[PDB]
């Protein structure tokens, strides 16, 4: 098989504990080459909690989570609370696609309790203050990305794209 | 707001387009294509309206519910669209090329103006202020052509001249700077002024004659000639569509406009005329 | 677009028109603008104007007769109703050049005159065919026309 | 599937054949063969649907209500077509060819562009999604041929050298022969780059002058000289036909469309222009 | 049986041929012969209907409405020639 | 329930018996209501064997018998040459339609076995010879269509249809 | 004269024996020639019954059923349940035609009565899950055609066209 775990973006810094093989096998869709990103994920209907950024459950499909799918195992100490399961990849909401993929995949999602003793009220959330996303790249996509700064020298231009390409609906609670 | 967010689009004839406009004689084409008001051709919000409906209670007969209050209800008219589409404006029109002593010998050329690049980039500012259609670069490209206007303009660097639709001549000027291609096709784009630019247009115009002949006896029937305009394949219009925030809003751009990429639009679809690819503005560039 | 050249043609043709004294030249410069029209955008415009310079006798006398034209109006073509025909239509397409800018009047006019610049005049049209051909469909059409209508049926 | 079913098929010219859009502004000697958008002969999927149900309302002349339900009525029409036809995309045009030196030589072979393979790539693309047909095996032969798109290449021959209709010296590259052939006759098939593609093709017309004479004296009427213009024989295009879900659309390709061989496009078919051969890609490759 | 008859012929030239292609400027002959698309000769099917149909017009001059069915009108069509003469082929030369 | 049987409607009178019900209710599927006949029933991959008129399954697709359906039984003396197939109606290959159908149906097809002894070559029939016209109409629309010339005042027009809508295909060995 | 067994291609697995002759004849109808299948046999208005797949009819031209023909005679445990059918070769639908077929062919079709006491509901169904490809090339070509494994080491290309080329009709109960 191959496998696959999903990893938020937010403007908040505890991403970077999510994964323990950073390549594992040879294929990874979220591919980022010379003009932005690709095959960034996008889930609707979670919301997230940016104290430890998981994405609860709700119902509402205006809410929403644009992370990336990269290979590898979840932090080794899950799989009894993550939300793991096995979708034919022609079914998911993936935007910015480049090339097809292998039409069945398996998937591996930060998940919570909901915490039903609080009104989930999300709220719309961008990354802006690009200091913000200048430690998580440095955090985040030097380990899921060597291959930048290596190839990529036009890091502003990863920096112009997840400046308004990734957004979400958080829970401030 | 109540229109919260947009989607900017490309529509490229994948075969020859025809959607017909008041047919009359004042033309010398009986059917004509829908001029939008420079002499361009153009595609009406109506008529881009109700060929996507069409299409998608067609293709997706289960979300027929947020079909019909999004692009609003045709058996329950009580309540507004929350999706709106703009008129199609013509952004390129292929173009026959005889290079003259360049370096890339082509044979087709994307031919544009002025007015057309204005009335795009009208379009562009009314809606980059909306939070998430943001598309910086196009329209920065935009601006850097529009700067230029006047001038027979070139992307690709290598014509300096040509001549279009075999019977045009121009000479053309690199823009001082590669300014990286609008679209991703490996032609070069012609920005031209716009008095020889409407020339070169109206002349990439298909202008056909039709008839209808007697099964019988292969003679042609009385009175059965006419003209139609196409548009050629390659063709590209240029529209947006305007989401109100509803939530059904929310799931058609989420998994109705995600899997939608050709579609059939305008008439005369048992010519094979109409199928066009919609290309987003949010994944390309 | 292309609709003074209806007005050129009409004032090229006036002057060969008159040019031709002889009817039967004129005539011949009839059958002359219904063939090489039609020559000249079924096999190029190079092989049918070294076609057309081939049957036109250019020797000096009937290139000054040729200069002329392009200055005084009552100048005269002589010289074999075919070949005059054949110089007639010369002068149309080079008036043509002269009055487009595309052809320096004076290098013209110069090559009309020396010799080794006529080879210079055919190499510069060369390299100008492909424009050429482009533009001069309308004038050529119109000339084609103006013979068809005014010069008599033989 | 928007489309129930789509069958491809080639259109091998086995005489010569003349479709019209007959003659235009300046040229009033001429009967042009109609032409495509970026300048190549073509077939109006028109010219196509009449012809095809012109044949077809004889050769089964029992089956006319499922040919009436699929390419329409033309009676009193109630409803739309089913079916719709593409309009043919010259696929390859036979040229003479004189080879320097080589296995054994030809003395004509099947010429191609990159222009034409692209728009041969477009409706394949558009039509497997439009349709759960997929030809992955031609598709897969189009795209590794545009592949090589720079270089004139020739498929499971070198050749290496070769004068096109003896006046364009081309120079050949072998692909990599492990493609197979697509139009499997015997010949091999040069796919040019289109700046020479488009000479090549021009010169493989057929311009053929006509005239009309007294019957008395054997001389010329007055006013009888034209000319034509052929496609010649061998001549291959590309469409597609389309169709929608019927019960009457099975029975069409099911049965009409498998015994449906050669039929008489185009005009002049009292002096042997227009008998064509289909091929139905699902069957030939 | 989109057609009722159809009658294959060959043509034997007893004398010389020629059928004429119309002149260029860069054809090398005055004159040439009618060519097929790769480069044999060949008699165009307008030039067979032509010369036949004249021939059986002055031939036959009974049967004359019987050539204009067939073979088509001459001052009136309001309908189609039922008759269609493909393009002559080269079979074989005498060499 | 709702069950209708399949008449062919050949230029042989050897159908005029096999329906035991005729009524049964109020209504059939083929109707004739002052336009013309409707809802007539298609069948493909079937030929007609008058010696012993029933339908043969061919496989070619070409081979098709028109007739009516009518709610009926043959004669409770079948149910062993009989196609007896429940289908939801909009299997149906109906020409001519008018209304709607029930959306379920038992259907009673007159069956035979191909008998792989003579080659099941076949040939198109069409319904000339009126006075077949007429006995078909007696054999067939009259006492089925009980209100036949009791109602219709156009029964001409009823004629012409027959005339063009009813052919078939017949084996004839 | 000469026997054809058609083997259905459904992505069930129910085909292990039934058929004889493995090549028996001299030839088969159905070939593998480095290009793909090649004559390919369809019957309409008949739908697969996977559970036990036999082709139970139907009246709708819509359904259909792809396999091939291979030269034969059924397993001498039938004749009780299966089509036999004698035709003039012409009258087959075929797709991939590569040669003439020899003026009369006895063709064996497993058959199953409609059973006219639950409703007929077709679904097209495609032979996708490689899986089930790769087990079918060996459960039928390698004993039918053992030509290969001994001819291809190709056996993805009759593997695609395989996946793309053998759809059908199923019933849902």
């Amino acid at each position: 098989s191959t496998q696959r775990e999903y990893v938020f973006i937010p403007i908040t810094n505890s991403i970077t504990i999510d994964v323990k093989i950073t390549i594992g096998g040879s294929d990874h869709i979220t591919n980022i080459d010379e003009r932005g990103i690709h095959n960034v994920l996008v889930i609707t209907g979670y919301a997230v909690d940016e104290k430890n950024g998981r994405l609860v459950p709700t119902l509402d499909p205006c809410d929403y989570v644009k992370g990336i799918l990269v290979a590898g195992t979840p932090q080794q100490a899950q799989s009894n609370d993550f939300l793991t399961l096995k979708l034919p990849a022609n079914k998911l909401y993936l935007i910015r696609k480049k090339g097809n993929i292998s039409d069945d995949l398996k998937i591996y999602i930060p998940y919570s309790s909901p915490d039903a003793r609080n009104s989930m009220k999300t709220k719309p959330v961008s990354i802006s203050d690009d200091t913000i996303v200048n430690n998580i790249i440095k955090e985040v996509f030097d380990k899921i990305y060597n291959i930048t700064q290596k190839e990529k020298v036009k890091i502003e231009k990863v920096k112009e794209d997840i400046k308004e390409l990734f957004s979400y609906y958080a829970l401030e609670q | 707001p109540y229109y919260a967010f947009a989607e900017p689009f490309f529509i490229h004839a994948i075969t020859h387009l025809h959607v017909g406009s008041g047919s009359s004689v004042e033309e010398e084409i009986a059917l004509p294509f829908q001029r939008d008001e420079l002499g361009y051709p153009t595609i009406y919000a109506s008529s881009l309206k109700g060929a996507i409906k069409s299409f998608l209670l067609k293709e997706f007969p289960d979300k027929r519910d947020v079909i019909y209050k999004v692009l609003g209800e045709d058996e329950n008219p009580e309540e507004a669209s929350l999706g709106t589409f703009l008129d199609a404006i013509l952004f390129a029109i292929p173009s026959r090329i005889i290079e003259i002593d360049s370096a890339k010998p082509y044979v087709w050329v994307y031919v544009t103006t002025y007015e057309l690049l204005k009335k795009v980039k009208l379009y562009l500012d009314s809606i980059s202020q909306l939070s998430n259609a943001s598309f910086s670069n196009l329209k920065n490209k935009i601006d850097t052509i529009l700067a230029k206007e006047g001038k027979n303009i070139t992307l690709d660097s290598d014509l300096k001249s040509a001549i279009l639709n075999e019977d045009f001549y121009v000479e053309l000027e690199a823009l001082n700077n590669k300014i990286p291609s609008i679209i991703n096709a490996g032609v070069p784009l012609l920005v031209l002024e716009d008095s020889i630019g409407r020339e070169v247009i109206n002349r990439s115009l298909i202008r056909v004659r039709r008839i209808r002949i007697d099964r019988d006896k292969k003679v042609v029937e009385t009175g059965g000639l006419w003209s139609e305009e196409y548009v050629p394949m390659k063709t590209i219009f240029f529209s947006v569509l305007l989401g109100k925030e509803s939530k059904e809003s929310a799931i058609f751009a989420s998994c109705i406009l995600r899997n939608l990429r050709y579609v059939i639009l305008g008439g005369k679809e048992t010519i094979g005329k109409g199928i066009v690819e919609l290309r987003w503005v949010k994944d390309v560039i | 677009l292309y609709e003074e050249d209806y007005k050129l043609a009409l004032e090229a043709f006036k002057k060969v028109f008159n040019a031709l004294t002889h009817y039967g030249a004129k005539q011949a410069f009839r059958s002359r603008a219904r063939d090489l029209v039609e020559e000249i955008y079924n096999s190029g415009f190079i092989p049918t104007f070294f076609y057309i310079i081939s049957k036109a006798e250019l020797n000096s006398d009937s290139l000054d007769s040729l200069i002329s034209l392009f200055s005084s109006d009552n100048a005269i073509l002589r010289g074999s109703d075919e070949n005059v025909s054949y110089s007639a239509y010369l002068f149309i397409i080079l008036y043509y050049l002269i009055k487009r800018g595309i052809i320096e009047q004076k290098f013209l006019i110069q090559a009309l005159r020396c010799e080794k610049t006529r080879l210079d005049l055919i190499d510069k049209l060369y390299n100008l065919a492909p424009i050429i051909s482009a533009k001069i469909r309308t004038y050529l059409l119109a000339i084609k026309r103006l013979s068809e209508a005014l010069i008599e049926a033989r």
